[PDB]
């Protein structure tokens, strides 16, 4: 270990806030920050968006000046989670006392996907926890969908789990503030969302059981994960196969006709933390040699399906450091190194064809149409390098 | 409460320069997330390398004196990596403004000097001084007064990486000072070598290139290196041919100038240009930039100068001088949201600045373009975009009309058969 | 009898007076009705010239009909030669002219003054600017230009580039640039910026570099018809043909291929991460031949995205794109017509159309990015800063200069409609 | 008689056309004109404006049967996919003229078959017999003719001039109070006049020297005063008016504060201006020795020269008694001796048609187009103080330029 790659708990803050509307995702710090969130967004600064960036006891008394000033600049919040960030943690500025004591129809929530603490796509695990702890329990035997995948495809998993025969759903994404999701001792949770560990483990320390959850990824990805939900659910097996069927076979068609130059490839994944679900989902389709398989944040956990179905190739290194790792990839040398960070394009520059996981993570590849041009994600840079060469 | 900033933090701007220098590194204490500025020489202004900077990104379980030591072990892995010819300390302050500075295996390599550090003041910068405190030690340090070369030799001194079309004023600007007969020993700021910044002594007179970032460069090499730098700057057309005169008398040859090229004072002639008399235009940006512009737009342009405010109020008198020389006044705040509410105020007519002062003039339906830091990757281009000289000047009347040609046809557009 | 609200290239008269203006002590008398000088205001106003374009017009009006106008001729064609005393004469005529059957041949022919005289009967009717411009400049080179003692040193004489013209003034300089760096000396750059001593030094050379097939194929083919010197095929459009016009000029004048491959970034800039989401975009692609044609082979290899339909108002040129479109498959729409390109991208709905400036007023009403690669055009176009077409540095431009529309659409989309 | 900077009468129609709304102005011709068309309209051609522009081939060049039959054909495709236009124009051009197109003869057998869903009237643009604004006034008296015929003693507005500056001229009229207004150029229906034997053509606009002559043929009276172009021209212009209909002076000068003073003010506002500097006027617009005048008594012009396309004499009568007799009023001026003159001379402007501004610009000579002055409102009062200070423009360029 040394040096890392990817990127800090903000990058979910550009995530999170397309999502779920009525919300408040004020990260605080310096302009590496307020920078990173500047770029990566591109126009979103421009479209005026709902979050912002903030400017012991000293500390703490300007953390409660500024977050009085959240709720000046924008007063329509009312189910706000501000963010932490490294500089925040670092006085280790608790957001939960400043939520509390300025609370007094006003209820502030915490949030801190600090990267020092977080790492890439782990701040929508922390937010999604946060959106836990003080909420209450409800009593009924409801499904209680978790992840802040697309909203489009939101509608696809609610017809497709409604179709199974559930009842409530109360997706814990609060889209909308009057849409409050209890935890219910009964309350059976699946896992759209693989970097959902510190979530899904805040769910069960209330008292929410967790279903069985292999990340919905097209085909098997998510095949598994409604299967475990049916059994859970006790949906009869040609009830759920019967109004199930049909997806499956659109995302198969779609991977396969996405995926034609994606034939004999060794696709490396340095440190989107879907690295053991993508690695599974690029095992069938054409020519998949998958090789070494980093995370910034590993947990087997329940989540364990994933490695279940993933094969001995691909290390599943937890931890590593990218000014080795890339002395690794130089020997490797895989024909698509997708790269979350640390190297990145450059990996391109030295002749590895590169692929990068924001791209993965913000935009639809959840099941369906959506898993379908999952593999055309991933044949993006292939693509490039068979012309641009 | 910046949804927008305007520059980077002081780390980005030395991250900029080491870009430029094959094998300069520097140990930056930056957390996981600190490292998306890797991406921005490569992802903005989209080169093939990995900027030469260590990064050691220190955890939660990394908090205190475990940090001092990260701090040698990434020192000494970067210098085993690819072996370095200079190394510089300094940290993004978070959890260390001053606290882990440890040079006891930073020294200690093949690297003749090892002082070279480059500190940045504690959330009181941008990326001007990021890659202006970098000219200020990385040349304060690695360059040695070495003789001047026979023919009268130069330095094109300022142009960093990451910077606003810095790699084509580097080549107007040499073009210029060969075609005079004005030899460049390097272009040290950008695009060089190590033994090329050891070799400024070979310079009879560095050549500025801007104030951003290598103002403090220029002035230290003329108090040091006994080689003064050119005063004036090649930004418009009058300024070219005072910088011209500036070269040339410190160099003691023929003032050479190819204005053969040179179009905007004619193209400033014709009479689709005196439509554009008296057109208010508001002017933020970096100071060089806005003073330059500025100048060049309220005597030879046609607009008349409303606004001329900025965001680098460093060198704040500077600034209200070329003011009062419109007769007015400068907003030095570092808020959009001032710019957005002196552009309503005045309601002109260009609103020439940065990207963001684009997308609020695209949000207010006044025309605008792009003169300043402040901008994402279109604004970094492949063609030959050279802001400095003749073609700078050239440069200069084709991009700030190309908004009014919106604003103009456009209103045509819309009023003619609505 | 058409409707045709928008033509594409001017009358050729106006390409006419491109090669006129673009040299130094070449007068262009024209038998012009008063008011057909508007053209004047295109060279000074388009362009933005500092001199009137030396176009000396007649302007006779309905008191001069008959022979009157003639007369009018006669007396402009004398007051050019006593006032500005032009070192060849050149005279031709406009539509009108042709309508009184002018003759503007045999009077300046009779007029006897000592300076070459060439003579621009072209059809106006029949023809748009970019014949005009070719015709004349290849008439220019063959009244004056003759073959003589070659160069000491190779020598790559400029063929094509006329003044007014879409990006002429800067690919002259970029491929002046290339052959001089490579070793080859370039001895002339007709017809912009040359002139009658110029055009007779054209002789001394070893290879005629066609720049522009529009403007200068009958140039280039003339002189290596004549002057003895292989012209070159590929024009330097594009990374790809870039390197090809590189290697069959270092073959004709036989020296090491020299190129200062440190300026080119379009391969960078595009073959990256960023610009890996071209790569599936669906591009159409009208506008002048040469330059949309090599515009194709930029798009497909170097740039990504795929391309779909390509057409091109130039009819002379017809053949080569239909050669381009065949080899992805495509078809090329060879009418030049408007309303035609407007079908067409709905019909084949793109999201980046490179063609002319009607191109890019067509996609601005419709909503799609839209790039300027094509000769009519504006003042925004012709630019006073450094951007030419042709070498790395033409790549380089034709990187960016497409990739604005893109990011264009990009940024008005997602502002405000994803955020 | 040589060369002579001046454009064709079909660049008129980029204004006509934005007054008569209901207008489709059918440019016939060659490829040239339409090139002149799209350069001057610029982006307008994009808009679809009503040009059509459309231009006759080779194989319509030959014979005159097939032309009018194409035209034919393409006028009922135009009017089938626009049924919004009823004054049809079917501009001739100098293309034109030369094959002898009778555009008369085709709004004949036009109104034949569109009936009065379609009215067409026909003029000229061509630069044989026109100038760059007298299309404007053969455009005039191609509705006069056909204008409704009436007995109702009236005034009018004759000339197409900005429906801005028709409003402010009847707002001040009523203001004032005086007769009937009926604005001679009918962008519809719905404004059409009445002219008649009792009637006046209270001409406005200099260039304006065939419609005079035509609604004389309607046998009607004219305003003998300056053509309105300024304080003074336009005071004279109204007060000849009312003088013709008999209304007092006390209202003239009771309701002339906001109106007349103002105007005055706004035009002698141009400190630099042109005050005492020298203009030579090359053949631009008819217009010249209107602007002369008030450019010297109020501006404080030199007027070396008035050169202008034609001199009428009645109409611009009492405005050429208020010019100078320095100035010479030199017609069929040949553009080179002008030159020649300018640069003898040394003078702070010289308004041509200017294709040659530029060029004149670089020799170091203030140069000012006169083009859209015929375009920018510049008529009566409150629009003629920017009149000056679009002349003064030009003066503060060079003074920043030099
Ligand atoms: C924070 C660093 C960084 C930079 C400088 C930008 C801007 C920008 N980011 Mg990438 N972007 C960053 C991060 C991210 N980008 C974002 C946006 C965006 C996308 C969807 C795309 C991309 C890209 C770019 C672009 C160029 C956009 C282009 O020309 O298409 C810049 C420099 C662009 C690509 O070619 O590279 C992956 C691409 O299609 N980013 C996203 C969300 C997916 C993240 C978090
Ligand atoms: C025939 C060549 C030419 C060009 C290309 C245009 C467009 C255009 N001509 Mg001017 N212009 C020329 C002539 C004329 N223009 C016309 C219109 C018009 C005016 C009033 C104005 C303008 C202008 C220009 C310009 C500047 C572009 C701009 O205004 O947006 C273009 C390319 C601009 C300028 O100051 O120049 C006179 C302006 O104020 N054009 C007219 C009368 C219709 C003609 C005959
Ligand atoms: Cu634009
Ligand atoms: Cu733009």
């Amino acid at each position: 270990r040394g040096q890392r790659e990817v990127f800090c708990g903000l990058t979910g803050i550009i995530w999170l806030h397309r999502k779920m509307q009525d919300a408040f995702f004020l990260v605080v710090g310096s302009r590496t920050c307020a920078h990173l969130l500047q770029s990566a967004a591109g126009v979103m600064i421009f479209a005026e968006p709902r979050f912002g960036t903030a400017v012991l006891a000293d500390a703490n008394a300007e953390l409660d000046r500024e977050v009085d000033r959240l709720l000046a600049r924008r007063p329509d919040i009312r189910q706000l989670f501000l963010v932490g960030s490294c500089p925040s943690e670092v006085i280790k500025l608790d957001l939960h006392r400043a939520a509390e004591r300025l609370s007094a129809a006003v209820r502030v929530y915490n949030f801190s996907g600090s990267g020092i603490e977080t790492t890439f796509t782990q701040g929508e695990d922390a937010c999604l926890a946060s959106i836990v702890p003080t909420l209450p329990a409800t009593e009924a035997r409801e499904l209680l969908l978790v992840g802040a995948l697309p909203d489009v495809v939101e509608d696809q998993a609610v017809s497709l789990l409604t179709q199974l025969g559930i009842g409530p759903v109360r997706c814990l994404p609060a889209h909308h503030a009057a849409e409050a999701p209890g935890v219910g001792p009964n309350t059976v949770f699946a896992l759209v969302q693989p970097f959902l560990g510190d979530t899904h483990g805040a769910l069960t320390r209330r008292g929410a059981r967790h279903i069985a959850a292999p990340f919905p990824f097209g085909e098997e990805g998510t095949t598994l994960w409604l299967k475990a939900i049916a059994d859970e659910f006790g949906v009869s097996a040609e009830t759920f196969e019967a109004v199930t069927a049909a997806p499956r076979a659109r995302a198969r068609k779609a991977v396969a006709a996405a995926s034609e130059g994606l034939r004999g490839k060794s696709v490396f994944f340095l440190p989107s933390q879907l690295e053991p679900s993508l690695a599974r989902f690029l095992t069938r389709e054409c020519g998949m040699s998958a090789v070494e398989v980093g995370t910034p944040f590993l947990h087997r956990g329940i989540l364990g399906p994933d490695l279940d179905l993933l094969a001995e190739g691909p290390v599943l290194s937890e931890g590593q450091d990218v000014e080795r790792q890339l002395d690794r990839v130089r020997a490797a040398r895989p024909d698509l190194t997708v790269c979350g960070l640390g190297l990145a394009n450059p990996l391109e520059a030295e002749g590895f064809t590169t692929k990068w996981a924001i791209e993965l993570v913000f935009t639809p590849v959840h099941f369906y149409e959506q898993a379908g041009d999952l593999a055309g994600l991933f044949s993006r840079p292939v693509r490039r390098r068979a012309i641009l060469r | 409460l910046t949804l927008w900033t305007y520059e980077g933090p002081p780390h980005v701007g030395a991250m900029r320069v080491a870009t430029g220098m094959t094998g300069m590194h520097y140990v930056l204490h930056a957390p996981q997330g600190d490292t998306y500025a890797d991406l921005l020489f490569t992802m903005i202004e989209r080169r093939g390398k990995r900027p030469p900077v260590s990064y050691t990104t220190f955890q939660a379980r990394d908090l205190g004196s475990d940090t001092a030591e990260l701090f040698q072990s990434a020192c000494r892995d970067a210098y085993e990596r690819f072996q370095p010819q200079a190394i510089m300390v300094g940290s993004s302050c978070t959890a260390e403004l001053i606290q882990d500075d440890t040079g006891g295996l930073a020294d200690a390599l093949s690297l003749p000097v090892p002082v070279v550090h480059l500190e940045l003041p504690s959330y009181q910068r941008k990326e001007n001084f990021g890659a202006d405190e970098s000219f200020l030690q990385i040349c304060r340090k690695l360059a040695r007064p070495m003789e001047r070369t026979e023919k009268v030799s130069c330095n094109l001194l300022g142009p960093t990486a990451l910077g606003f079309r810095h790699r084509d004023d580097i080549l107007e600007v040499t073009r210029l000072l060969e075609g005079m007969g004005i030899a460049v020993n390097a272009v040290a700021p950008m695009g060089a070598s190590p033994a090329d910044i050891a070799r400024l002594g070979a310079a009879h007179f560095n050549v500025l290139l801007y104030p951003e970032t290598g103002e403090s460069a220029a002035r230290w090499a003329e108090k040091t290196l006994k080689q003064p730098y050119t005063k004036t700057v090649p930004i418009g057309v009058g300024a070219t041919r005072d910088f011209v005169a500036e070269v040339a008398a410190l160099a003691g040859v023929a003032p050479v100038a190819d204005d053969s090229r040179l179009r905007q004072p004619w193209w400033s002639a014709s009479v689709d240009s005196t439509y554009l008399t008296g057109k208010r235009v508001f002017l933020f940006g970096d100071a060089t930039h806005v003073i330059a512009a500025a100048r060049v737009a309220r005597d030879e342009m046609g607009f008349e100068v409303v606004g001329m405010g900025c965001y680098n109020r460093e060198f704040a008198r500077p600034m209200r001088a070329a003011a009062k020389g419109y007769g007015l006044e400068a907003l030095v705040t570092d808020d959009y949201l001032e710019v957005e509410e002196a552009i309503q105020a005045l309601a002109p007519e260009l609103i020439l600045g940065t990207q963001m002062e684009r997308h609020i003039a695209k949000r207010l339906g006044i025309p605008c373009a792009v003169i300043s830091a402040p901008v994402h990757v279109q604004d970094f281009p492949a063609r030959y975009s050279p802001q400095m000289g003749f073609e700078g000047a050239n440069v200069l009347f084709d991009t700030w009309i190309h908004p009014l040609t919106m604003g103009l046809e456009e209103h045509l557009l819309t009023m003619f058969r609505e």
